């Protein structure tokens, strides 16, 4: 429950 | 199963995205494929 990046729509 | 470092983080977005930041990895495939 931890992430620096944000999320892709590929 | 996956190797050590990663986080099974999914997202509302219907995705999952496989998180582990040694290196800053975000992927869609699970790193132990």
């Amino acid at each position: 429950t931890s992430s620096d990046p944000g999320s892709p729509f590929q | 199963e996956l190797p050590e470092g990663y986080e099974q983080r999914t997202t509302v977005q219907g995705q999952v995205y496989f998180l582990h930041t040694q290196t800053g990895v975000s992927t869609w495939h699970d790193p132990r494929i």
